[PDB]
RNA sequence: CUUGAGUCUCGUAGAGGGGGGUAGAAUUCCAGGUGUAGCGGUGAAAUGCGUAGAGAUCUGGAGGAAUACCGGUGGCGAAGGCGGCCCCCUGGACGAAGACUGACGCUCAGGUGCGAAAGCGUGGGGAGCAAACAGGAUUAGAUACCCUGGUAGUCCACGCCGUAAACGAUGUCGACUUGGAGGUUGUGCCCUUGAGGCGUGGCUUCCGGAGCUAACGCGUUAAGUCGACCGCCUGGGGAGUAC
RNA sequence: AGGAGGUAAAAUUCU
RNA sequence: GUUUAUUAAAAACACAGCACUGUGCAAACACGAAAGUGGACGUAUACGGUGUGACGCCUGCCCGGUGCCGGAAGGUUAAUU
């Protein structure tokens, strides 16, 4: 959001297979649903949270 | 730089030069060169052992350092020079003790670049270590086959070996001949790719280009009579023969490697 | 053989003929038996039933080396997906864990054009 | 579009005071100033077609309003191009 | 002078090259009068997934103000150091000082 | 995907079996190319999925 | 003269364009470990792959191309068209206050430039896919549709080419006429008094009045009402052909 | 009660 | 450009360019019973061999035969025992 290191949260926006969550389910604001992706996806790049869930 | 030159005259028309604008214009460094007389491709016996060879320009030997044995001591690239004796270009270097040498110039360097050699001696283009001290994957040229025996592998213009394993006391390496081949790993090697890789973009363009390069007309085996070559005679443009060297052996396909003493060093051979 | 008792079953349901093998935990391997040259061959493979029986002939030769359990990761779409495990837990191996391993790209390579039956 | 600071300089001498930001003298000056620096951007890159499209607007507009004054207050132009650079 | 957020990470068996870095970066950004407004360091940390087949690796952070430079010749100092394993330099968005 | 579920029974479990992926994203990524007809899939899967 | 128009100011969102960087999943291949007679493929087959050991599985290593989820009658661009992440360069649009300018405009034959894919040149690159080509089927035939392969090419660089159902088949600008659901991005005011209360901008999707229409349909983003200027049509063919 | 995935193969002609 | 010195100067040979193929260096290859030597004080952007013959548009089908490059299961086989 205002932060991506918020790995604290986020985890309430990504499934038990490691998938980002549709904005129709999570029901989040649009302008800020993007701000989530460019920040969850930011954070999976430096392995604080995974892409997959099998390795 | 490659140039196409205009059709001022045929056999200029197809020409294509390689023009290197920071190759030192003028006379090479005297004390590092010695005479070098041509052969015609004729051996001590007097016979033509290799043919197509002879005639074409005079050519003084530059003594390049293929060993790079003087470790420590920085050396500075004073200038880049043309070399007749090979496609590659050389670099007159000045070791900080006053000694001077020639080295196969790699893709990188220019005037003023520092270089050196030794069991540490940095790790940039122009620097020489034992391969027991170069990262795997590292790109290298002027490779040694037996340590202390100077560089033999990948010396031609724009040429290179990449090291590609370590396997213990040898060090498997692949030569863009396509062949991977273990080698004793105390064997040295210089960082970088070599020489103006632009070399192969030349076109020559006329016959005389080749003549003054040393090389000499090649005459077909069917242009001849059957006493001259096994591609026989004719009676008007004829063949019907399994292609062959003048001495009888098949050309095309006929593998002719024999050396089992080294077959223990080849691991995957070119294709 | 040497008897572990703790192993795993790798199952590949390609569709067209559907296959299953078994290995040890770090993933060595010891037994195919598979729907193809084994109870027909042709459209009467690639059937769920054939996966059942494909699991059985596996079972009936994947014993020894202990095994009395197994992790069971599974590769495929279509028939034989479940019906193997359905017969595996019936032959009496304690179904420890199951897993997806069907390869999903992040769209990576072109797939093959033009096919209307 | 250059720096928010920049252009601060160029409104003087061209303009009668700061925040006199609308005399045809300044925009022209603002344009040229960008264009000139901005020709560097198209040295490198150069296959950046789209960015160029914006450029020519600057050039079109510049020229369009450099022609406007030619009709009003003669030699209010011949006191600025040489003051700047361009009449090719 | 615009702000950047930096967050590199270097492999386990050379964590303790820690401060050896930071200082020269301060010499590199004090030498370009740009106050960093919050530093952090948090070594031992496990990974979402292995890398080069290795779990765990040392981390850091920043939010430095600096010239649109140094990051030129710094973002490239992560282009030697076979030592360091990953990086990221971020946008800006005003200053930074709390989260963690 | 990776499933463990606790304790006593045998049922392969999960009315959430078609969890996130398999059956579906494998059809798509498998069949073949597209480019023009995911645009037709678009103005149909939500030209109809209006009301 | 300031209201059309532009300039300055602080910001906004954006897959706008160009450069360099890096991640992650899969396909293919290289080397091994275990492992044994089948794999693959179809409507059914067979070609092909496998007893030097395939397919399955594990570990390791190459290399190329594309960015799952976000993703959506979502945004962005003049159009073509643009989707992982990261910094550098840069374009445009929009909002708000006020400041300057003072008609600086609109349109545009000529002219200039941009312009999907395939295609061309020089080289480099090549994992997948796949014109051509080959083999397996299919069939009366099968130069096809289906299957095993497969080169150009698809990728990069630099220079060509300049066409698409390049379409909304709807030229650009401005002004004027009931409405309903939204989507999305700003911003002014009022107990943060909510994820607000009350407004006001730009874009945008569906429905629909009047009116228009040959009808289909269009319907404030017009095909309604007007005006400026440009391009174009005058029966089917011949022909977007010949010179 | 939503989504998902799989269900028709080839087969010409009529002053 | 070269060539039948002394009846043939040509459309013949050479040519730059193209391709096939062999060569990891004690290279292939050649001259040498050998030693040694050329190749080369070069190192696959190299060197040898064969065919083609600037350039432009291009270079189709055929591996049964003869060659050459791979093979192993066997069948057949040398000296030898
Ligand atoms: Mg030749
Ligand atoms: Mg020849
Ligand atoms: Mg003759
Ligand atoms: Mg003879
Ligand atoms: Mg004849
Ligand atoms: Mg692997
Ligand atoms: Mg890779
Ligand atoms: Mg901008
Ligand atoms: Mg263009
Ligand atoms: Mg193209
Ligand atoms: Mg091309
Ligand atoms: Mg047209
Ligand atoms: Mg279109
Ligand atoms: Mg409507
Ligand atoms: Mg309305
Ligand atoms: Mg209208
Ligand atoms: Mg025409
Ligand atoms: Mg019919
Ligand atoms: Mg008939
Ligand atoms: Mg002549
Ligand atoms: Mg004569
Ligand atoms: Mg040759
Ligand atoms: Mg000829």
């Amino acid at each position: 959001e205002i932060d991506y290191k918020d790995i604290a949260t986020l985890k309430n926006y990504i499934t038990e297979s490691g998938k980002i969550v549709p904005s129709r389910i999570t029901g989040t604001r649009a302008k800020y649903q993007r701000q989530l992706a460019r920040a969850i996806k930011r954070a999976r790049y430096l392995s604080l949270l995974p892409y997959t869930d099998r390795h | 730089a490659v140039v196409k030159c205009k059709p001022t005259s045929p056999g200029r028309r197809h020409v294509v030069k390689v023009v290197n604008p920071e190759l030192h214009k003028g006379k090479p460094f005297a004390p590092l060169l010695e005479k070098n007389s041509k052969s015609g491709g004729r051996n001590n016996n007097g016979r033509i052992t290799t043919r197509h060879i002879g005639g074409g320009h005079k050519q003084a030997y530059r003594i390049v350092d293929f060993k790079r044995n003087k470790d420590g001591i920085p050396a500075v690239v004073e200038r880049l020079e043309y070399d007749p004796n090979r496609s590659a270009n050389i670099a007159l270097v000045l070791y900080k003790d006053g000694e001077r040498r020639y080295i196969l110039a790699p893709k990188g360097l220019k005037a003023g670049d520092q270089i050196q050699s030794g069991v540490d001696a940095a790790i940039k283009p122009g620097n020489t270590l034992p391969m027991r001290n170069i990262p795997v994957g590292s790109t290298v040229h002027n490779v040694e086959m037996k340590p202390g025996k100077g560089g033999q592998l990948a010396r031609s213009a724009g040429t290179y070996v990449q090291i590609v394993a370590r396997d213990g006391a040898y060090v498997t390496l692949r030569l863009r001949s396509g062949e991977m081949r273990k080698v004793e790993a105390d064997c040295r090697a210089t960082l970088g790719e070599v020489g103006n890789a632009e070399h192969m973009l030349r076109v020559l363009g006329k016959a005389g280009a080749a003549r003054w390069r040393g090389v000499r007309p090649t005459v077909r085996g069917t242009a001849m009579n059957p006493v001259d070559h096994p591609h026989g005679g004719g009676e008007g443009r004829n063949f019907g023969k399994h292609p062959v060297t003048p001495w009888g052996v098949q050309t095309k396909g006929k593998k002719t490697r024999s050396n089992k003493r080294t077959d223990k060093f080849i691991v995957r051979r070119r294709s | 053989r040497k008897q572990v008792s703790d192993g795993v079953a790798h199952i590949h349901a390609s569709f067209n003929n559907t296959i299953v093998t078994i290995t040890d935990r770090q993933g060595n391997a010891l037994g195919w038996a598979t729907a193809g040259g084994s109870g027909f061959r042709g459209s009467r493979k690639s059937t769920p039933f054939a996966a059942q029986v494909a699991a059985e002939r596996c079972a009936d030769a994947v014993k020894e080396y202990g095994i009395k359990n197994l992790e069971v990761m599974v590769k495929g779409p279509g028939p034989g997906r479940e019906s193997t495990i359905r017969a595996l837990n019936a032959a009496g191996f304690r179904i420890t864990n199951i897993t997806d391993v069907t390869p999903i790209p992040h769209n990576g390579c072109r797939p093959p054009k033009k096919r209307r039956v | 579009s250059l720096s928010t600071e920049a252009t601060a300089k160029i409104v003087s001498e061209f303009g009668r005071d700061a925040n006199d930001t609308g005399s045809t003298e300044v925009q022209v000056a603002l344009l040229t100033a960008q264009i000139n620096h901005l020709q560097g951007h198209f040295a490198e890159h150069k296959k950046d077609h789209h960015s160029r499209r914006g450029l020519l607007r600057m050039v079109s507009q510049r020229r369009k309003l450099l022609d406007y004054l030619k009709r009003k207050d003669v030699a209010r132009y011949t006191r600025l191009i040489e003051r700047l650079g361009l009449r090719r | 002078m615009r702000h950047y957020e930096i967050v590199f990470m270097v492999h386990p068996d050379q964590s303790e090259q820690v401060p050896g870095m930071i200082e020269r970066y301060t010499a590199a950004i004090t030498g370009a009068e740009g106050k960093i407004h919050r530093l952090e360091d948090w070594g031992r940390r496990q990974l979402a997934y292995p890398i080069n087949k290795l779990h765990k690796a040392h981390y850091v952070l920043m939010n430095v103000e600096a010239p649109q430079e140094v990051i030129d010749e710094l973002e490239t100092t992560f282009r030697f150091n076979d030592a360091v394993i990953r990086s990221m330099v971020m946008r800006t968005k005003h200053a930074v000082t709390e989260a963690s | 995907i990776k499933v463990r579920e606790n304790e006593p029974f045998d049922v392969a479990l999960r009315r959430f079996k078609r969890s996130c992926e398999k059956a579906g994203v494998l059809a798509e990524v498998r069949r073949r190319e597209f480019y023009e007809k995911p645009t037709t899939e678009r103005k149909r899967a939500k030209a109809s999925a209006v009301k």
